[PDB]
């Protein structure tokens, strides 16, 4: 097999720079390169072939160079429509392989996050488990640091996260974390808290709620 | 019986290239570098018999891609040998194998003879259009390539001989001109005008063998042996000339050449090598040519009737550039110009009511005409039958003083060196036995010094390195006979042996008397 | 027009085996090659293997332990993959690209399918609420088997301020995601927001009312 190493595996940048992503080749593979755009819930983009052949359709920003082992990637002025999980592949030889891939981000103002909480809901609670859940909505960057806390108690390996896309419009972010707990466990602690640590708070933000209250 | 340099490759050798102090020879399945000085092999470089696969494209790794048992191994015969040295100096080498593609060789500083460290393969496939292929350069059939560095950008003249078979999938261009891309990694037509094919119909009927190429007064010509009409079963000599802007095919003109010995008038119709260069002072008084013209030198022969294939009858001719340019642009009339028969239809909408525009010679339109001449441009033979009775096969040309000196090398594999002059015996004065084996017209000349150089001449799987002066000495054996050498090869006795006095290295030299023995 | 349309996504149990077909049309099949590529969630891009429907060569991943069979119907035109001995590592989404012959340059692509390897069930989807100048209120739909589920609001008369959370897999194999919006806290008593949960797989289309809580 032949390993691709691309670089950085995810940057951002703001609307008019020029950003450039590089690829490593194990082995000397010539030209026999292609770069793919890969956006959520479609196919990926063939971009560029033959390391530094654009296809039709793609906009003049995007470049390809490099020859033997080191490959480049340009776009000279970004555009929204730019922003995605872009790919370097190989054709120079079987196993097929491609590269671990580059996110590209759009960069907007420090936004700090609105933090919110929400205990079980008795029906679930009636039928065994209880789940917790806390929101960070809102925000960027995803320098994002929830950790639970019950009776001023630290948790661990019950915490699952999950982090939406960045919105089209503000540029933000949203993070919703699930506290998953038994109700025979949940039943012996009165305070339940969420700690949020943020680049665009200035001390770390809790959010609590007692049991019963 | 001659000790001369020289070099054996164990392949043939196709086309050679001298630059830097170093001879690059483009064998069948290698590229050798030698030592000017010595002719002594220092560098190797395995284009060897290689596997073929419609699945596998250059530079890839084809026994991962493919199922390659049972293959049978082609061999890859040199075509075109070119050195660039506008960007980083490197070596283009195009084969006859893999669709014709070209590769580079890139050279180092510190070491100028490095050609397997950095090679890239000039080569960039067509998603978008299957059927075009721009770095499908070479025919295998026979080519000729002429690069030039133009605007800023390296540009390939490439002529093409074509068979039949290789229209129907993997088709090339009869005359096209590429653009290296700034990459370095693929050729590109810029227009729909960059190439000249024959019409599908006469790729059989009309076969066109490229001979030789040149660049003359902002001018490209290209020298070729084509059928006189396409009705007809005769073989003649054209030259091509055409411009170049931005990469382009403008003013493409072809126009017949005849080489006559008027000793009714025989006519030699198929050129077998040529060699551009300036004139002697003799022969330019000879031929109302200036010192600093440049004249086409070509040996011609007799074709078999009704074929292209020469018989052992040969003929020279000496074609002044500028008569050239001035014959294309005063001889045009109502009546010697022609419509290109074989580009267009002999029945096109073209070749009936559209004329070559008066305001031009070289004008680039959006609607390019090419043409093609009815009256020929004769000559007569510089050496008037000496060699109507031989096959010569290489030509070269060199000064010496006010005379114009020619190499020629023959079927039979003899070299001869012959002073060019129309008034005057053209008896040579070199004369023997390089090789058993034809002489190519693939030559080099190189001056060095004070008009004391050397010409590298390829028979078979050799090549030789042949002075330029000094060889007439060396077949005399006697100092009243050494004292009876024409003046300008400048013999003398020299004790023993019969040189000039640059190679009499220690004791007497003489020129002026001799004692014979009684 | 120029379109490979895939086969729709599947859901299989460990051990088992899975077959995606491919059909392909706008130009001619032969003179072109199909390769397969699988992306798993939160991985990148893998090659899977190549076939030439000209020469039949096929050529596999060592990767994939052999398991992998791909085969090619010319007259109509369409290209099949099948993954034997199925792991829960194989849960991905499987592309099918076409290239020109040897090239590997993929530039038409199929819109790839969803292949689901668990040793779960088909389980409907539980949704529990989550009751509230700002307020903010949503949905937990917890404990549903395959993906995916899709989650309106107010019959989709409520876009602004929402955002529906990727599924995550729990340690029991069911998915749970949470989708939430954020209203004005003085609109908590003139508006109800209620969220319409649909899972197709199991046929489960629900509407739950979310209001704040007694007290
Ligand atoms: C690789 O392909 C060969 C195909 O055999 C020949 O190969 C080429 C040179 C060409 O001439 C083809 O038209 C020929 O048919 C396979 O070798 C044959 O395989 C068959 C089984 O299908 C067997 O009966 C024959 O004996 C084999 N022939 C020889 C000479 O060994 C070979 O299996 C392929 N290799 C793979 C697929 O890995
Ligand atoms: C060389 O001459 C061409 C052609 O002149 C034209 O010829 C006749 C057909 C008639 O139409 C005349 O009136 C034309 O002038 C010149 O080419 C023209 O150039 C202009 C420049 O903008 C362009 O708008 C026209 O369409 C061109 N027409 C044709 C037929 O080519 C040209 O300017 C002259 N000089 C050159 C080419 O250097
Ligand atoms: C070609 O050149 C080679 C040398 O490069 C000549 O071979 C040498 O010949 C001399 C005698 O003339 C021998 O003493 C040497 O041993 C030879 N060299 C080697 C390496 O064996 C050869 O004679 C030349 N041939 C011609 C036809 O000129
Ligand atoms: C086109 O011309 C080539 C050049 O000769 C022919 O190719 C040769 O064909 C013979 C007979 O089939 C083979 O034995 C040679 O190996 C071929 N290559 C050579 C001589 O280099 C070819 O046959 C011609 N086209 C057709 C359709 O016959
Ligand atoms: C050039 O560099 C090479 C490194 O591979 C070395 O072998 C060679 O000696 C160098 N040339 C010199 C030092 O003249």
């Amino acid at each position: 097999d032949i390993q691709m190493t691309q670089s950085p595996s995810s940057v951002s940048a703001s609307v008019g720079d020029r950003v450039t992503i590089t690829c490593r080749a194990s082995q000397g593979i010539s030209n026999w390169l292609a770069w793919f755009q890969h956006k959520p819930g479609k196919a990926p983009k063939l971009l560029i072939y033959a390391a530094s052949s654009l296809l039709s359709g793609v906009p003049s920003r995007f470049s390809g160079s490099g020859s033997g082992t080191d490959f480049t990637l340009t776009i000279s002025s970004l555009q929204p429509e730019d922003f995605a999980t872009y790919y370097c592949q190989q054709a120079n030889s079987f196993p097929i392989t491609f590269g671990q891939g580059t996110r590209l981000e759009i960069k907007r103002t420090v936004a700090a996050p609105s933090v919110f909480i929400f205990p079980p809901s008795d029906e679930q609670l009636k039928s065994g488990t209880a789940s917790v859940v806390c929101l960070l909505n809102n925000f960027y960057p995803r320098e994002a640091k929830v950790q639970w806390k019950v009776d001023n108690a630290l948790q661990s390996g019950n915490s699952q996260e999950s982090v939406t896309e960045q919105d089209s419009k503000d540029s933000t972010y949203s993070l919703s974390s699930t506290l998953t707990l038994s109700k025979a466990d949940y039943e012996k602690h009165k305070v339940y808290a969420c700690e949020v640590t943020h680049q665009g708070l200035s001390s770390p933000v809790t959010k609590s709620f007692n049991r019963g209250e | 019986k001659y000790q001369l340099p020289n070099f054996t490759a164990e392949t043939p050798i196709q086309n050679v290239i001298l630059h830097e102090h170093h001879i690059f020879l483009g064998a069948t399945n290698y590229i050798y570098v030698l030592n000017e000085e010595d002719l002594q092999k220092v560098a190797e470089y395995k284009t060897g018999p290689v596997l073929e696969h419609p699945d596998c494209f250059p530079c890839q790794d084809c026994s991962s891609k493919a199922n390659l048992s049972g293959g049978v191994w082609k061999d890859n015969i040199n075509m075109a040998l070119v050195v660039d040295t506008y960007y980083d100096d490197q070596l283009i080498s195009c084969g006859s194998v893999n669709r014709g593609t070209c590769q580079r060789h890139v050279f180092p500083h510190n070491h100028t003879a490095d050609i397997q460290s950095e090679v890239h393969c000039i080569f960039s496939p067509q998603i978008e259009e299957p059927s075009q292929c721009p770095d499908c350069v070479v025919s295998a059939l026979g080519a000729k390539v002429l690069s030039s560095v133009k605007d800023r950008f390296i540009n390939f003249f490439v002529g093409n001989t074509i068979n039949s078979s290789y229209f129907p999938d993997h088709p090339l261009h009869s005359i096209s001109v590429r653009r290296l891309k700034e990459t370095k990694d693929g050729f590109m037509f810029l227009t729909d005008q960059s190439y000249i094919d024959v019409l599908p119909e006469f790729r059989d009927s009309y076969p066109i063998k490229y001979v030789h190429a040149f660049e003359s007064n902002n001018f490209i010509y290209f020298l070729t042996v084509q059928r006189e009409t396409l009705d007809a079963q005769t073989f003649h000599t054209r030259i091509i000339r055409f411009c170049s802007i931005n990469s382009g095919l403008h003013s493409y003109m072809e126009m017949p050449l005849e080489c006559i010995l008027t000793e009714k008038k025989e006519v030699f119709n198929i050129l077998q090598a040529a060699y551009v260069s300036k004139p002697g002072a003799q022969l330019a008084r000879q031929i109302g040519a200036s010192l600093n013209d440049d004249i086409l030198f070509g040996v011609f022969a007799q074709s078999k009737p009704d074929s292209a294939e020469p018989m052992d009858r040969s003929a020279m001719c000496a074609f002044p550039i500028k008569y050239v340019n001035d014959f294309f642009n005063k001889i045009v009339n109502k009546n010697n110009v022609r419509c290109l028969q074989h580009f267009y239809g002999p029945n096109h909408e073209h070749c009936f009511n559209r004329t070559l525009l008066r305001n031009s010679g070289c004008e680039a339109r959006r609607d390019e005409y090419r043409t093609e001449f009815t009256t020929a441009l004769q000559r007569v033979d510089l050496f008037m039958g000496q060699f109507s009775e031989v096959l010569l096969t290489s030509i070269s040309t060199f000064i010496k003083g006010d005379l114009t000196i020619a190499n020629l090398g023959t079927s039979e594999g003899r070299f001869m060196q012959v002073v060019v002059s129309r008034s005057g015996p053209s008896t040579p004065h070199v004369n023997f036995l390089l090789d058993s084996h034809p002489v190519s017209p693939e030559v080099i000349v190189e001056h060095t010094l004070n008009q004391n150089g050397y010409t590298l001449v390829i028979t078979g799987k050799k090549i030789t390195k042949i002075p330029l002066n000094g060889l007439g000495c060396r077949h005399f054996q006697s100092c009243s006979q050494c004292l009876s050498a024409p003046p300008f090869v400048q013999c003398g006795w020299c004790h023993d042996k019969c040189v000039r006095s640059e190679e009499c290295l220690s004791g007497t030299w003489t020129q002026q008397i001799c004692l014979p023995a009684h | 027009q120029v379109q490979l349309v895939q086969s729709g996504a599947e859901v299989k149990k460990p051990g088992a085996s899975v077959k995606v077909s491919c059909e392909t049309s706008g130009y001619t099949f032969t003179s072109y090659g199909i390769s397969w590529v699988r992306q798993a969630p939160g991985h990148g891009l893998e090659w899977m293997g190549w076939i030439s429907a000209y020469n039949g060569y096929t050529n596999y991943a060592q990767k994939l332990q052999g398991r992998v069979t791909m085969t090619t119907d010319t007259s109509t035109s369409t290209a099949y993959m099948e993954l034997r001995s199925l792991r829960s590592d194989d849960t991905a989404v499987y592309y099918c690209a076409r290239d020109l012959r040897g090239t590997n340059y993929f530039d038409y692509w199929g819109q790839g399918t969803l292949v689901t390897v668990s040793s779960a069930s088909t389980k409907g989807p539980s949704v529990f609420p989550l009751a509230p100048g700002t307020a903010a209120l949503g949905c937990l739909v917890k404990d549903y088997f395959p993906e995916p589920v899709t989650v309106s609001w107010n019959s989709g008369a409520l876009t602004s301020g929402v955002h529906t959370f990727p599924a995550v897999l729990q340690s029991s194999g069911l998915y749970s995601l949470s989708s939430v919006v954020t209203v004005p806290s003085s609109s908590l008593g003139t508006q109800t927001y209620i969220c319409n949960v649909n899972h197709k797989p199991s046929n489960t289309k629900v509407d739950k009312r979310v209001e704040p809580k007694s007290c």
